[PDB]
């Protein structure tokens, strides 16, 4: 009922980010939505004296048909002072985890009157034939990094009853998301989730996203098992082994290259010497153990790389230092839209990253900027948005992960 | 007296930590001062300014300019006060494009140079607007004035004027959805599809509604066509203002840079306009000789410009179509239309500056640009007609290492067709000779060698001058391609060359890449394999020795 004082970083102005083109249907959804939010006092029109701006658009969450307003607060969040939730290392270990959109709770808390001007956004018009409808926020806005940090006191209270009643459940909050982990059976699971919606309606949001840990975290590197090796097979193996030697100490290829002794046809079969096989086996051994000195450090950036492998398969690795992977994965679930798949891959990787480390990674996307910037908002369904850059040079490494 | 509602003020502030202006009132002639005093007395009479006492420490210089007329004009120079005023939210940042307008049966334009003065200025901010008419012979105190209304030339007049008109007009537009309203400078545009009787009625209702705020508009005393932002707007069609390509038997850098502006502007409706060579003549205000390639490209601009072309307005009930053609030299041209041959607009796309490229990638980028342009103008993606076969597109995107996509589209068979010029093998080729290639160069002497060693005992090493490791690694591949049959396996340790060929260029800045491309086009099958250097991989080792000597 009384606002929390918030201010940007020292010497940083509010965001001045141009609105990007919206389709007619997204414009219409936003007009209807913003009209009601104004009627409900969550937002208010503003005049030309406010110079700041943040982009806005419209998504559809997964398995619903109603448009949702998404403000891309990425710039405001960078400029929003740091606010002083810890990360529960047990969340990633629960048999299951459901994800709940609680961003609607925020609209009940006023916003520091002096900060409001910074939540400025424009609904554009087609062909700019009418002035953009401009608004700012009066309440905590979805997607702002402050909104969880501020509501954090009110949310602890709303939960204490349920937490004290189920001391085995883990509960974590990132952006407008509540992550509720369990170790029960889905049916018992679903109900307790239904339970947890009642506190919020009682204190007052029906959607639930499923999610279980993987198995390996860092998928092992594996070598072929063959009864006959062509020269090509051995050339690919030595290449893969040499790559892996930047990650793992004692990888040796002397005895395998030895086999490639001369100028043979790529398809000719080489029987492996006894040395050769031994060397291949010691490398196999090595690859089973973990990497050495591989630690997460919450002060540094997480980095996610994605490779398109074809046939709806996508590989990815999350690291901080090169060759020190904290997680590696594969994804194969849009059978004709490369960009929808990539966009779903980015969302899935970002979700895993929130559950493991409580923050989002910086993506290196195997796509041209202009394609990605002209199509990702059509397939986006999360209420957060990570950072990204663009790989323009084909990695030679895509092979080592297939 | 009919009561008039006030125009609520817009809070203005100066930039943080900055303060008003304090600049010297220039000395004037007695003839000029006399003229200022009369004008400023009439503005004060009307309400636009007010006399201030001497506490005000701010000053903006003021001038008198002779109307090219025996009458003088006053000119307050706020360049200084502007630097110190806050930023505003501009809305005119995006201007509409005529292709996005709808056809109107009737269209009027009111003029609003009277209301702009019914727009008060934020009280707390007037003080910053002080100016001084110097006195005759400097023997009295200068007269001191400040503004009570948005001043011509102030940083915040456009925004605040627009925003105030908008809010006035809003209820009237909402209660008349059968018309459109749009405001720019002192000009209000009202169009509709009503019969002229009903249309002139509503223009009357509009003037009445503007009277509620005491805003007086011209009497029935224009109509189509309008000149606006360099367009000619008619009720059922639009085109640019005329495009006259000057004749010149001697062209200079200022003349060539202005010939690409005109061609660029005209390229939004005049189909197939090109600007490559002329734009190139500007690479990196000197008379430059037009190449023979620029005089045949200019002679093609003058014949496309010979007569006028018109564009149609947008009919939301019909699909949008966009059609692209390959012009050559990384140039693309497109048209957007709903009914055959009646374009709403046209345009062109140019290759991004890179070292290597291919047609499919360029087509894709042009599609993306047309796509974003269409979201801006019509709120939707057009359907595409593209000179590329469905099978070609499918081969491209399923094998390309990046993610790529183009929206709903159909093949249109209008040459030249975009195609894939070669495809590398996924597996080594049985029965094809295996070429182990290698190349090396001495960083100091720029001397190196390139060559290959094959499984049939074929061999070659060529000595080279003025080369680099990178150039010898490509030359080696080039040699193996030159000396092999229609099917061939090639082993290289060059990550450099791999990165280039796996990009699948069809054209290059490097003539060495282009020769390789030309060889690849002639092969039936090529499998390109990579091995790490210096690991003693057979053949790679052999040929490394031969080329590193
Ligand atoms: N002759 C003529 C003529 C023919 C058709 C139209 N149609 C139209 N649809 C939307 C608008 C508003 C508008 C202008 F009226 C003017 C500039 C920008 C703008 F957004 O106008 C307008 C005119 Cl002026």
């Amino acid at each position: 009922i009384e606002t929390v004082p918030v201010k940007l970083k020292p010497g940083m102005d509010g965001p001045k980010v141009k609105q990007w083109p919206l389709t007619e249907e997204k414009i219409k959804a936003l007009v209807e939505i913003c009209t009601e939010m104004e009627k409900e006092g969550k937002i208010s029109k503003i005049g030309p004296e406010n110079p700041y701006n943040t982009p806005v658009f419209a998504i559809k969450k997964k398995d619903s048909t109603k448009w949702r307003k998404l403000v891309d607060f990425r710039e405001l969040n960078k400029r929003t002072q740091d606010f002083w939730i810890p990360h529960p290392a047990g969340l990633k270990k629960k048999k299951s985890v459901t994800v709940l959109d609680v961003g609607d709770a925020y609209f009940s808390v006023p916003l520091d009157e002096d900060f409001r001007k910074y939540t400025a956004f424009t609904i554009p018009s087609i062909n700019n034939e009418t002035p953009g409808i401009r608004y700012q926020y009066n309440v905590l806005p979805q997607g702002w990094k402050g909104s969880p940090a501020i509501f954090q006191s009110s949310m602890t209270k709303i939960l204490e009853p349920f937490k004290k009643q189920n001391p085995d459940i883990v509960i974590y909050q990132y952006m407008d998301d509540l992550y509720v982990g369990s170790d029960l059976e889905i049916g018992q699971h679903r109900t307790k989730i239904e339970e947890l919606r009642q506190h919020l309606l009682r204190w007052g949001l029906w959607m639930g996203y499923e999610l279980h840990p993987d198995k390996w975290t860092v998928q092992p590197i594996v070598l072929p098992e063959k009864d006959s090796w062509t020269v090509n097979d051995i050339q690919k193996l030595v290449g893969k082994l040499n790559w892996a030697s930047q990650i793992y100490p004692g990888i040796k290829v002397r005895q395998l290259s030895k086999l490639l002794r001369g100028t043979k046809a790529l398809t000719e079969v080489i029987p492996l010497t006894e040395e050769a096989e031994l060397e291949l086996a010691e490398n196999r051994e090595i690859l089973k153990e973990p990497v050495h000195g591989v630690y997460y450090d919450p002060s540094k950036d997480l980095i996610a790389e994605i490779q398109k492998q074809g046939q709806g398969q996508w590989t990815y690795q999350i690291y901080q230092e090169p060759f020190k992977n904290l997680k590696t994965g594969k994804y194969a679930r849009a059978h004709t839209n490369d960009v929808k798949q990539l966009t779903e891959a980015v969302q899935k990787i970002t979700t895993e990253s929130i559950v493991i480390w409580g923050k989002t990674p910086k993506f290196k996307l195997p796509i041209q900027k202009e394609t990605w910037e002209t199509w990702w908002t059509e397939y986006w369904q999360a209420t957060w948005i990570p950072e990204w850059e663009f790989v323009n040079t084909p990695p030679l490494v895509k092979l080592w992960y297939q | 007296m009919v009561p008039i509602s006030p125009i609520e003020t817009v809070p203005v502030k100066l930039k943080p930590g900055m303060d008003g202006p304090k600049v010297k009132q220039w000395p004037l002639t007695e003839e000029k001062i006399k003229a200022l005093v009369e004008i400023c007395t009439e503005m004060e009479k009307e309400g636009k300014i007010s006399k201030i006492g001497p506490e005000n420490p701010y000053n903006t210089p003021v001038f008198a300019i002779k109307k090219k007329s025996t009458k003088w004009r006053k000119l307050v120079d706020f360049r200084e006060l502007n630097k110190r005023t806050q930023d505003f939210w501009e809305v005119q940042l995006g201007i509409p494009h005529p292709a996005g307008l709808k056809k109107k049966k009737s269209v009027t334009v009111l003029d609003v140079g009277d209301a702009y003065f019914s727009v008060p200025l934020d009280e707390d901010f007037r003080k910053y607007t002080a100016f001084t008419i110097p006195s005759i012979n400097n023997e009295t105190p200068g007269i001191r004035y400040q503004y009570n209304v948005l001043p011509q030339g102030w940083k915040g007049s456009p925004a605040i004027f627009q925003s105030s008109m908008t809010k006035i007009l809003e209820p009237f537009a909402a209660q008349n959805p059968d018309i459109v309203i749009y405001q720019y400078m002192d000009d209000l545009y009202v169009g509709s599809d009503l019969e002229i009787g009903q249309h002139r009625t509503k223009i009357e209702e509009l003037r009445q509604h503007l009277l509620r705020w005491g805003l007086t508009t011209p009497d029935k005393k224009k109509e189509p066509p309008f000149l606006w932002m360099g367009y000619e707007l008619h009720p059922d069609k639009w085109t640019v203002q005329p495009i006259v390509l000057p004749e010149k038997d001697s062209w200079t850098v200022n003349d060539i840079q202005k010939l690409v502006g005109k061609l660029n502007w005209a390229s939004q409706i005049y189909p197939g306009i090109k600007v490559r060579q002329l734009s190139k003549l500007l690479r990196g205000l000197e008379v430059i000789p037009l190449t023979e390639e620029a005089e045949l490209e200019l002679a093609e601009n003058r014949e496309i410009l010979k007569e006028p072309v018109h564009g149609v307005y947008y009919d939301p009930s019909k699909d949008l179509i966009a059609e692209i053609q390959k012009q050559g030299q990384g140039q693309w041209t497109y048209q957007i239309y709903q009914e055959p041959f009646k374009n709403l607009k046209t345009g062109k796309y140019a290759r991004m500056r890179g070292a290597h490229t291919n047609d499919v990638k360029q087509l894709t980028e042009a599609v993306q640009k047309i796509t974003t342009e269409s979201i801006v103008i019509w709120g939707k993606t057009p359907k595409f007609k593209l000179p590329i076969q469905k099978e070609t597109w499918e081969t491209w995107w399923t094998e390309y290492w990046q993610a790529t996509w183009i929206p709903e589209w159909e093949f249109v068979n209008t040459p030249p067709l975009v195609k894939l010029w070669y495809q590398l093998e996924k597996e080594p080729i049985v029965g094809a000779e295996t070429f182990y290639v290698d190349g090396a160069a001495n960083r100091e002497t720029k001397l190196g060698k390139a060559g290959y060693v094959t499984n049939k005992g074929r061999q070659k090493v060529v000595p080279l001058t003025n080369t680099t490791n990178q150039k010898t690694e490509l030359q080696a591949i080039y040699l193996a391609l030159q000396d092999s049959g229609l099917e061939v396996n090639i082993v290289t340790d060059s990550q450099y060359a791999l990165g280039i060929i796996q990009a699948q260029p069809d054209k290059s800045e490097s003539e060495l890449v282009n020769q390789i491309i030309e060889q690849l086009i002639k092969k039936e099958k090529v499998y390109l394999a990579w091995v790490p250097a210096h690991k003693g991989i057979g053949g790679n080792e052999q040929v490394d020795k031969l080329v590193s000597a």
